[PDB]
RNA sequence: AGUUGGUGAGGUAACGGCUCACCAAGGCCACGAUGCAUAGCCGACCUGAGAGGGUGAUCGGCCACACUGGGACUGAGACACGGCCCAGACUCCUACGGGAGGCAGCAGUAGGGAAUCUUCGGCAAUGGACGAAAGUCUGACCGAGCAACGCCGCGUGAGUGAAGAAGGUUUUCGGAUCGUAAAACUCUGUUGUUAGAGAAGAACAAGGACGUUAGUAACUGAACGUCCCCUGACGGUAUCUAACCAGAAAGCCACGGCUAACUACGUGCCAGCAGCCGCGGUAAUACGUAGGUGGCAAGCGUUGUCCGGAUUUAUUGGGCGUAAAGCGAGCGCAGGCGGUUUCUUAAGUCUGAUGUGAAAGCCCCCGGCUCAACCGGGGAGGGUCAUUGGAAACUGGGAGACUUGAGUGCAGAAGAGGAGAGUGGAAUUCCAUGUGUAGCGGUGAAAUGCGUAGAUAUAUGGAGGAACACCAGUGGCGAAGGCGGCUCUCUGGUCUGUAACUGACGCUGAGGCUCGAAAGCGUGGGGAGCAAACAGGAUUAGAUACCCUGGUAGUCCACGCCGUAAACGAUGAGUGCUAAGUGUUGGAGGGUUUCCGCCCUUCAGUGCUGCAGCAAACGCAUUAAGCACUCCGCCUGGGGAGU
RNA sequence: GAGCCAGCCGCCUAAGGUGGGAUAGAUGAUUGGGGUGAAGUCGUAACAAGGUAGCCGUAUCGGAAGGUGCGGCUGGAUCA
C-alpha cells in the first residue's frame, strides 16, 4: 500500500497459538485466576484407564488412561511402552506431545517418573521408558 | 497530473532506450539540465542541446550505443520519490556497483555525482541511480 | 461543577484552586479524552545478515510497600522495615475485670508446586554507628557447608606388539568381522594413598621515644614527618618435595528418506513406533532383542519457552484478470500530493565547536593467575538531546512575473440523455350481428378441456389494457443501473474550431450525502396477454418435477419504503512515454475537384490482427495485464461462517 | 493576676448499615445449530448437453436433496 496509509493504519500480525494449553495453568487459589505457569510437566490422579480404536488406515488398540490435571481441567493422555500398572485412582506425570493416528488426546505421560512403573524388559533405548540399567 | 517530472524524464530515457533509438524531446527546466549535464560528463549521454521558444523546454539528447549494438545506460530508477524524500548523511553516500555505477546528490553547494560527494564530507537529497 | 479563569483572604522550605468567600461560564476531546484490561521503570541479556523481535532473573540506578485501612508526634531529615494511637481479621494468656503479637532481615518449619540449600565460623580486611582514645555493636560482610544447575581446564594410561590366540556374530561353509583389539615385554604418576616442608591476604589506630611549623609570656597540646612496638575466622588451607601402584575411574542417543551410520533372529494390521512422510496381514535395514557402525562424551536424551529459517505483515522486502483480494457508481468538508521562473527567509536538510549520554557489560589494545573461564588498566559506541557558527541545491514560509494544466468567451456538430402533456397503427382477447355445420384444441403417444343453450371458421362494428413489426447496425447517448412508435413545453452533458479573457484556481478523496436492475412491502387506481402458489390431465417403481388444459398475487400507473445481483471487461482513478496494419460513428483542415462521389494531414470514441515487453501457463499489447509517479480500497491455508 | 492544662462542645474523615442501579464468572428442567464417527435406511441435485445447460439475487413451495416464477452472466457442449 502507499506509504500514507501504513502511516495511518496499524499492519498487524497474526498471533500464534499453543500446543499444550494445559501446561499453562488458568490458576484456582485461593481465587480462582490468571495463567503465567508455562511448566513442562505436571500431574493428575487416573479417574479410568482402558484401551480405544485408532482412526483408518493404522490397526490397533490404543492404551489410553483419562486424567484430571491439578488445575481443575480434564485431560485424555497416552501411556507408551509394553504394558503398565496404572489403574484407578494414581497419581502420575503428564509430558507434553501429541500421537496423530488418535484423535482426542494431544498429551501422554512419563514412564517410570511416578507412580507408574518403568517397563521391565527393554535393554537398548532405557532412557526413555524409564528403565534402570542391568546390572545382572 | 504530472506531479513528479523528474522520473517522468528518467521513465523517458529508459523507454527510448529499450526499444533502441536515437533522440529524444523533453519539456525543459532547472534540474533537468543539471542532471542532464552530469549524465553527459560520465560518458553516458552522447550529447545535448538547449533550444526554447518562449515556456519550458526543450532539452534534446541524442543516446549512446556501443560500436557492436549494445547498450551503455543500462537502466534507471528514482529514489527520493515525492511522498517519501530519501536523504543520506556523508556517511552513508550509497555507491553502486562497486563503482561501475553513479548516483546523483543535490548538495547544499549543488547537484553532483556521489565520489564527488565523498571527497567533500557531505550530505543532501538524493536524486537518482543509473548504471 | 473546585471543574477552567479572576478578585481577595488563609496557608506551605516554597509558586499554585493547595483551601476558603465572591464573580464569569469555561476546560479537554478524531493528532484517541473517558473507560476497560495487562505490567513496576532503566543500564542490560537472547536472537538476527540487518532492519528488528522477545525478555527486565544474578550486578548497578530509581520508584513504591511493611498483617489490611486510617492519623500524627519527636525530629534537620518520617507520615517511620524490628516506633506510637484508632478500627478490622487471625494466634496466645488470664483470677474475666483485662493484656500481648506481626521473618516481604539471616538461618529453619508447615502449605502450594514439575522444581530450588546449613537453624555454620569470625570482626583478621573493607564499610558503617557511638566514643577524646582504648573499645563495644555490626546475619552489612568475609569465609565455611550442600546441589554436575552453568561455564572453563584435566584423567580413566603409553611404546613394541599377527596370517590373527579363545569367544561372539555371520557365512555360498571357502571364510569375514569384532582386531594390535587382546596377549607378552618396556615405561610413566597428571591422578590416589602416605610422610615431611609450608606462605600472600597485615595496612593500621593505640603506646613509646625524636623533630619541624603556626600560636603565645611561656609549655601542655595541634597539624604532619622518622624509628621500636603490637593483631588471622579462613587454616596447617593453597603449595613444594620423597615413596608406591596400570593399578580404584564410561556412559548416553541413534542407524527407511530429510540425516552421518546394516545385517541376522524373533512377532505377522496383534504387539507396537514415529517430528513429517508413513511402517506392522509369513522372508520387515521402520516393531523387539542380538551383533556391528556413527555422533557426543562426564555427560547424554525428552518435555516446556523466545528468536531464526518465514520475503508467512514485505521500510530495507509481497500482492489484487481466472488462484484470497477493486467498494455497484457518483458529489465531495477534513486530509495526502502538486505546473514554470526572479528575489527572499532559513522551519525541514547537510556541516563545525562545546556540554552531556554513571559504574559494571558487548567490542579493541595491553596486563596478571602454570593456560582457560575470571580478574586489572586504558580506549572507542550509543541522542531522535541542549547551546552556539556556517551553506543555500532540494521541500516548506514571504513579495513577485508567466501560460502549456484547468476554466471562461466567441463559432459550429451529433445523440433510443431526463422529466411533464397529448397522440398513431398492427396484434391478442371479450362483446354485438350475418353465414355455417360437427367438431375444435393438444401430444413422443394420449388424456383433461370448449362444443347441437350452435363450437372452431368467417365477415362488420364496438370495448379495454399492454408492448412498439420493418429502419436495426462488434451503431448512438449516459458515471453506473440503463435508454428504441410520433409530436410539443421545461432541462443536463459531450466533441471540433478560434485563442478574446483569469492566472495553477489542480488530482485523489477516510467519515457524510445522492443515485441505485429484478424480486419484495404500504396506500389508492387499473387489469388484455403471461405466470410463482394452486387444480385437473398425463409419464413413472414412486414424481408433491420436466409435458398438456385452467388459474390467484405479480407484471402497469402516482406517492412513499427496502438498498441488494455473475450490479462483469470478475480489469479503482488522474497523468505522461513506447512499431505497425485493418474497418467503423462524429468532426476540422489541404490537393484533385461537379470530391457532395477520391487522395493526404489531424482530433475524438469505437472493434479485429500483431512487434518489443510482461505473464506460472491461458494470453495482453496506444482502449496494456508494458514503462513510471500521486491518492484511495482490499488480502495473508481450507472448513467452522459472512454463523 | 497573666499564662498554661484536665473536662466539654464544633468542622473534617477510615471501618460499618441501608437503597437503587452497573458489570464479570459459574450454574439450570428444556432447547438451536456444527464437527466427527466402521458397516444403516431414503433418493440421485452437480461433474459429458450428467439425460429438464449451469450459476447469482430474490419470492413461494416441499421428508430431503431440490422445483417453480422474474431479472442477470458465459466461466455453455452442439450449431446453422
Amino acid at each position: 500500500p502507499t506509504i500514507n496509509q501504513l502511516v495511518r493504519k496499524p499492519r498487524k500480525s497474526k498471533v500464534e497459538k499453543s500446543d499444550s494449553p494445559a501446561l499453562n495453568k488458568g490458576y484456582n487459589s485461593f481465587k480462582k485466576t490468571q495463567t503465567n505457569v508455562n511448566s513442562p510437566q505436571k500431574r493428575g490422579v487416573c479417574t479410568r484407564v482402558g484401551t480405544m480404536t485408532p482412526k483408518k488406515p493404522n490397526s490397533a488398540l490404543r492404551k489410553y488412561a483419562r486424567v484430571r490435571l491439578s488445575n481443575l481441567i480434564e485431560v485424555t493422555a497416552y501411556i507408551p511402552g509394553i504394558g503398565h500398572n496404572l489403574q484407578e485412582h494414581s497419581v502420575v506425570l503428564l509430558r507434553g506431545g501429541r500421537v496423530k493416528d488418535l484423535p482426542g488426546v494431544r498429551y501422554h505421560i512419563v514412564r517410570g517418573a511416578l507412580d507408574t512403573a518403568g517397563v521391565n524388559d527393554r535393554k537398548q533405548s532405557r532412557s526413555k521408558y524409564g528403565t534402570k540399567r542391568p546390572k545382572a | 497530473v504530472m506531479t513528479d517530472p523528474i522520473a517522468d524524464f528518467l521513465t523517458r530515457i529508459r523507454n527510448a532506450n529499450m526499444v533502441k533509438h536515437e533522440t529524444l524531446e523533453v519539456p525543459a527546466s532547472k534540474i533537468k539540465r543539471d542532471i542532464a549535464e552530469i549524465l553527459k560528463r560520465e560518458g553516458f549521454i552522447r550529447d545535448v542541446e538547449y533550444i526554447e521558444d518562449d515556456k519550458q523546454g526543450v532539452i534534446r539528447v541524442f543516446l549512446k550505443y556501443g560500436k557492436n549494438e549494445e547498450r551503455v545506460i543500462t537502466n534507471l530508477k528514482r529514489i527520493s520519490k515525492p511522498g517519501l524524500r530519501a536523504y543520506v548523511k556523508a556517511d552513508e553516500v550509497p555507491k553502486v556497483l562497486n563503482g561501475l555505477g553513479i548516483a546523483i546528490i543535490s548538495t547544499s553547494e549543488g547537484v553532483i555525482t556521489d565520489k564527488e560527494a565523498r571527497a567533500k564530507n557531505i550530505g543532501g537529497e538524493v536524486i537518482a541511480y543509473v548504471w
